[PDB]
């Protein structure tokens, strides 16, 4: 019944709306504005490095993710980072996985 | 019970209705069971279709067995229910009907491409349309199509892509490959007022996306002027083609192939020559192609 | 609206085996990501009986197993042996058990 | 006697692309061969002009010509001259009408909550503020359909209080206040020269407007993260 | 950086209204407003239509007063009528914030 | 008024005739909904079991 405005998965904001059919009286009918945060209080600031502070602020403005800085890891994008792993000689600097079951390849 | 079928958000369903000597001749029935107990009929074999179903459902013709199919495509949202083929005389659903459900769902996750389904093309002009088709099913054999109805559900096969094109559509059609990695184009002008309609575009693939697009002929003017039926032969160019690359082809059952001219400078726009069957004068937009117009 | 879509009303006589397909939009996130098969109890949550990492609860073990068809977009839940506690309320489903991802199966055995 | 010459506008080379520098040669004295001619600065001549008008009402000789010419040879400075001859005018008389830029910020208003409980008519108000020059388009559509031209109204682009020379101009349009329980979202497209496309189209439906019953619903969670 | 506060006048007949934009009491300059002309209805036969805006910054109006605009037309039966408006002449809007801090209790895709 | 006809609308306009206003007559209005400055009421909800989506 309802229509999404914002679907934004980097803030994890979901904006949407829908009019209230009220009583059948005239046109005293509502407007909804349901925004829906999940806020992620683990995440770093640096949502790739994490060897980054945690977070406090977590800032929503609404206008400017009605039309960046990353709060939440996307579930579809992969994310990945570059360690130096060694093992013997060599310092190897090789590709992590951030969170895994999305960085695999095809 | 239910025969789950998890199918697109603008892909295509194939309902394989397969039913009993019984009930061969049996007036055959597609409903669709909404909110109440009542079945919104979607099909028939008698005549009857929807008034939202227009250009899409294709009631196949019978087998021996009596095991009819029926395509709906360009599936939206509002599709995903339960749908019952059946087979009563008079093609309500009614009771001593041996039916046969199913159940739609209509992902709305998905990887099909979103190509225009409203081409608006003006009459004696040109059309020239994508469609998308299984970036995997790469070498197979295209097709295209007409549409003519649910109760008679046929799509008899325009062009091809091994090239055999009916003979009503010779000279003022084309089928192409460019763009490759995902599309196939397909350039048609010299239009007219009944050839607007419904148009199917196959693939001799394994899943089938049937994209259908809808030509809509207008009232207008041509986008291009050439002459009537004709050594050298013009072909004037508006001024918004100006990036558009200007070229002349030789046009048979395998399309086009170059044929060279010269450009001038300003000419009442542009204007290029046919220094030297049917023929055109296209424009081409680094990869994707435009507006042509036929010449004999 | 999230998009996997199972069966929404399952009936089996006890003693007798189920198979029951879930489908899912078959991305490469959905193709590798964990697929559970959870029993959503009374007051509340998902308890998972069969995950597809392997996990097994106590339950249902030796008597059920979760496959998954990647490239044929779907995962399928095995359960023999039924009896009547078998009944009532689950779901199939992707990623955690609380983040939806999921389809709602209602298993009703009779006797 | 009136030899006047009005020059083509916006809302012709949109609506038609047709462009056509035109001058009527009216209430002058009541006789034929009165021949028209368009000549530019350079010396062009220009295309078959007909379509010529009967006499006045009140008895004078009414007639009219063309000169359609193309767009950017109309941007470009072109001028041009309109010359007759007549049987009062020893000489032809010329007349000559030539060519002398900011963004229109379109806004559209919906119908007031005072208007919509006389239950009768609700007027849906486009704005086209801060640009310039005048003579912009404006047309109204519902679901992609080019309403009836008598059920709206454009206003005229009057200078702006503020802005130095900047127009601003309006537009209603009225329909039914019973429309406003199903909505029909109601597109009113603005048609200048200061754009890529010459369309800033905007629509506002009930749907859109106020909120009038927030709900924030923030939940939190350590182990959150991915956003699914 | 702006607003154009707008006052529409319909349904009246015969033409020549006034509009004048008070504010507080002490009525404001006449370039501030602007009043176009008047002009006949496209849906009602017997009626005209006029308009005005009057441009007034962001802080102006996010601050209080009330900018109120008041006609003239030889209809009304004490011949001036007014309305007003506000940052704040909507409507309630309850607000329903909802903060969740169960680190169990989960959501809905 | 009768009780009820305030709990309608009836914006009830006072107009008021002096000598000395600047075009002579004000009016100003109410109806019950003149105030109503903006009732919110958040809902903290913590360690709870419902199995409600949020
Ligand atoms: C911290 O964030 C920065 C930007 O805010 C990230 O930026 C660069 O990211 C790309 C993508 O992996 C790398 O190839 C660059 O080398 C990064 N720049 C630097 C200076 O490292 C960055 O990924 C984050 N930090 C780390 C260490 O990964
Ligand atoms: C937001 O408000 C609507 C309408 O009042 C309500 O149905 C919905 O449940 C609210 N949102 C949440 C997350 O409860
Ligand atoms: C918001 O209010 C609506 C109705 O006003 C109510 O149904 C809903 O539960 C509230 N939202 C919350 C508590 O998140
Ligand atoms: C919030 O208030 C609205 C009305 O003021 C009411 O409908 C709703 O139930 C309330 N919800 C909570 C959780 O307080």
């Amino acid at each position: 019944e309802r229509i999404v405005l914002v679907d934004n998965k980097c803030k994890c904001a979901r904006i949407t709306s829908r009019i209230i059919r009220s009583s059948e009286d005239p046109n005293e009918d509502i407007v909804e504005r349901n925004i829906r945060i999940i806020v992620p209080l683990n995440n770093r600031e640096n949502i790739s490095d994490p060897t980054s502070p945690l977070r406090t602020r977590f800032v929503y403005h609404l206008s400017d993710l009605c039309k960046e800085t990353c709060y939440t890891y996307d579930r579809n994008k992969c994310y990945t980072a570059v360690v130096p792993l060694v093992y013997g000689g060599e310092t190897k600097m090789v590709e992590t996985a951030l969170t895994p079951d999305a960085c695999y390849p095809d | 019970e239910p025969e789950l079928v998890y199918e697109d958000l603008r892909g295509s369903v194939t309902f394989h209705c397969a039913l009993g000597p019984e009930v061969a001749n049996v007036a055959k029935f597609l409903c669709r069971q909404s909110s109440g107990e009542n079945c919104d009929v979607v099909v028939n074999t008698l005549g009857k279709r929807a008034p939202a179903f227009e250009g899409r459902i294709l009631l196949n013709p019978q087998d021996k067995d009596g095991s009819f199919s029926v395509v709906i495509t360009g599936l939206r949202k509002e599709d995903a229910g339960r749908y019952l083929c059946g087979a009563h005389s008079d093609g309500q659903l009614q009771e001593g009907s041996p039916i046969q459900a199913w159940q739609l769902f209509v992902n709305e996750e998905s990887t099909i491409p979103r190509s225009p389904t409203v081409v608006k093309g003006v009459a004696g002009g040109s059309v020239a349309v994508l469609c998308p088709y299984n970036r995997k099913e790469s070498k197979s054999i295209k097709y295209w199509c007409l549409w003519e109805g649910a109760q008679n559900g046929r799509c008899p096969l325009l062009v091809d892509s091994e090239g055999w094109v009916k003979a009503q559509y010779e000279g003022r059609l084309s089928l192409l490959e460019e763009p490759g990695n995902g599309t196939f184009t397909v350039i048609l002008n010299q239009l007219t007022s009944r050839d607007a309609g419904f148009y199917w575009c196959l693939t001799n693939g394994d899943t089938l996306w049937r994209t259908t697009v809808e030509i809509k002929i207008i009232e207008g003017e041509p986008n291009l002027k050439v002459p009537g039926n004709v050594l050298k032969v013009p072909c004037h160019f508006p001024c918004k083609f100006s990036s558009y690359e200007k070229y002349w082809c030789k046009w048979n059952n395998t399309g086009c192939q170059a044929l060279p001219s010269q450009d001038e400078g300003p000419s009442k726009s542009r204007l290029v020559s046919l220094t030297l069957g049917w023929y055109w004068c296209g424009v081409k937009q680094g990869h994707f192609y435009g507006e042509t117009a036929a010449v004999y | 609206k999230s998009p996997i879509f199972g069966p929404e009303e399952v009936n089996s006589v006890e003693g007798n085996s189920v198979s029951i397909t879930c489908y899912y939009p078959p991305t490469s996130v959905n193709r590798h990501t964990r697929k559970y098969w959870c029993r959503q109890g009374a007051r509340g949550g998902c308890i998972t009986l069969i995950s597809s990492e392997g996990y097994v609860s106590s339950k249902y073990a030796g008597r059920a197993n979760l496959t998954n068809f990647p490239e044929n977009g779907t995962f399928v839940v095995n359960i023999a042996q039924l009896s009547q506690d078998d009944s009532g309320r689950y779901k199939c489903g992707l990623g955690i058990n609380s983040r939806g991802l999921s389809f709602d199966v209602s298993l009703e055995v009779s006797q | 006697i009136r030899v006047f010459a009005i020059p083509p506008s916006f809302a012709s080379i949109f609506l038609t692309k047709s462009t056509k520098l035109t001058c009527l040669v009216t209430d002058l004295t009541t006789y034929d061969s009165v021949t028209i001619s368009w000549t530019r600065q350079n010396g062009e001549a220009v295309k078959t002009h007909t379509n010529i008008s009967e006499s006045h009402p009140n008895a004078t000789f009414s007639a009219v010509g063309e000169a359609s010419i193309c767009e950017d040879d109309w941007n470009s400075g072109e001028r041009f001259t309109c010359t007759v001859t007549h049987t009062d005018l020893p000489s032809p008389l010329k007349q000559t009408i030539s060519r002398p830029l900011h963004r229109p910020d379109v806004y559209l208003l919906p119908p007031a909550r005072e208007q919509l409980n006389l239950r009768e008519s609700a007027t849906i108000t486009c704005l086209v503020t801060g640009f310039s020059p005048a003579d912009v388009f404006v047309q109204w559509m519902q679901r992609g359909q080019p309403l009836s031209p008598e059920k709206y109204v454009t206003s005229a682009p009057m200078p702006e209080p503020q802005a130095p020379g900047r127009y601003f101009a309006h537009s209603i349009l009225t329909v039914s206040e019973e429309e406003w329980n199903t909505g029909e979202t109601y597109t009113c497209v603005v048609a200048h020269e200061a754009l890529p496309n010459r369309v800033t189209e905007r629509t506002v439906d009930k749907s859109t407007g106020k909120p009038t019953l927030y709900n924030v619903s923030l939940v939190m969670s350590d182990t959150a993260g991915t956003c699914y």
